[PDB]
């Protein structure tokens, strides 16, 4: 997986 | 004290609720990290929250501390120390994949902290690869306090569904109360990154949330059989998706469990906490502010401030920011 970890991309987004 | 206080250097990330500026103080010419948040996101007492918290970090090397805090009409602003390693995120995208070694080295020290926190009441919320940074010298921090529960005693508990995805523990998604087990999943998560080079969630790094939320909840999450059996161990044990059952959290001894686990048998735990032990891998300072630890996608960005709205500025109360300003003796 060589887009493994995305800033910000899908599911690393913070949220309240 | 004030905006014309300082130089606006670089803009070096976005936060939970905050920009995060490279800053100098003009009058002392020290380097400092600002978070720049909008009075308009904030407006429960989060201030209050977010100075209980940075109180308990001046005391603990792996907690970002305050230098100070001040505020214009439109924005709240943290003057904290400047840490010029770069977050696990980008350490992660640059090495790929971490030997067991250096996870473990980071998962104490991480682990240190959280349990710091926690002895004082208070649940982290965000733990996360992009808040974990290092020190030039190697040694991990951690930073943002955006999320945070203050006040916790025990067989308290909260209900607030928040966090990032990608670490939301299990118990929230459920919807049920929660303590301090879901910074422990969320450290598990973590580990597991830092091990294997992905998340244990495939669709994370290849749709929409609710489905993340599924498959948290659903799938057996697959250790790379790769990996040692005490590694494997560890990451079962905090990925137990009972909090009852999971890994540091019994309400005596989660603690000294994790302390206990063979995969941390190889730590000197106090020789850590005090900065003895040598990192395992050590930032490279460009000379240049270490800017090149940053992600470009915000080193390339005019350290320009967004004009406010006077229809939103006037239409918020200043009031619950009164006595707002600080300095850290
Ligand atoms: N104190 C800090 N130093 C460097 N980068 C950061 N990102 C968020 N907080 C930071």
């Amino acid at each position: 997986p060589v887009l493994a970890f995305q800033r910000e991309g899908f599911g690393r987004q913070s949220m309240s | 004290l004030g905006l014309q206080d300082f130089d606006l250097l670089r803009v070096i990330g976005r936060g939970s609720y905050a920009k995060v500026l490279l800053v100098r103080l003009k009058k002392t010419d020290r380097i400092y990290a600002m978070r720049v948040v909008k009075k308009e996101l904030v407006n429960i007492d989060w201030v209050q929250t977010e100075k209980h918290v940075f109180e308990q970090a001046s005391n603990h090397p792996f907690l970002v501390g305050l230098h100070s805090c001040f505020q214009t009409e439109s924005r709240l602003f943290f003057v904290i120390e400047y840490v010029n390693g770069g977050d696990l995120m980008f350490h992660m995208q640059r090495q790929r994949k971490l030997p067991e070694e250096h996870a473990r080295f980071y998962s104490a020290e991480i682990s240190l902290a959280l349990n710091y926190l926690h002895e004082r009441g208070i649940i982290y919320r965000d733990l996360k690869l992009d808040n974990v940074l290092l020190d030039s010298e190697g040694h991990i921090k951690l930073t943002d306090y955006g999320m945070c529960k203050e006040g916790l005693r025990p067989g308290d508990t909260t209900s607030t569904f928040c966090g990032t995805p990608n670490y939301i523990a299990p118990e929230i998604l459920r919807g049920e109360d929660y303590g301090f087990s879901v910074d422990w999943w969320a450290l598990g998560v973590l580990m597991f990154e830092m091990m294997a080079g992905r998340s244990p969630f495939d669709i994370v790094g290849s749709n929409t949330e609710d489905y993340l939320f599924q498959v948290i909840l659903e799938k057996q999450i697959r250790i790379p059989r790769s990996l040692s059996v005490k590694a494997a161990s560890v990451l079962k044990s905090f990925l137990n998706k009972d909090p009852k059952e999971r890994l540091g959290c019994h309400p005596q001894t989660g603690f000294a469990d994790i302390q206990g686990h063979p995969f941390f048998r190889n730590v000197d735990w106090d020789m850590m906490e005090q900065k003895q032990v040598v990192p395992p891998f050590k930032p490279n300072i460009s000379g240049e502010f270490g800017l090149d630890n940053f992600d470009s996608q915000f080193t390339n960005e005019p350290v320009q401030l967004t004009p406010d709205d006077d229809d939103i500025v006037r239409k918020i109360d200043q009031s619950e920011f009164e006595g707002f300003e600080y300095i850290n003796p």
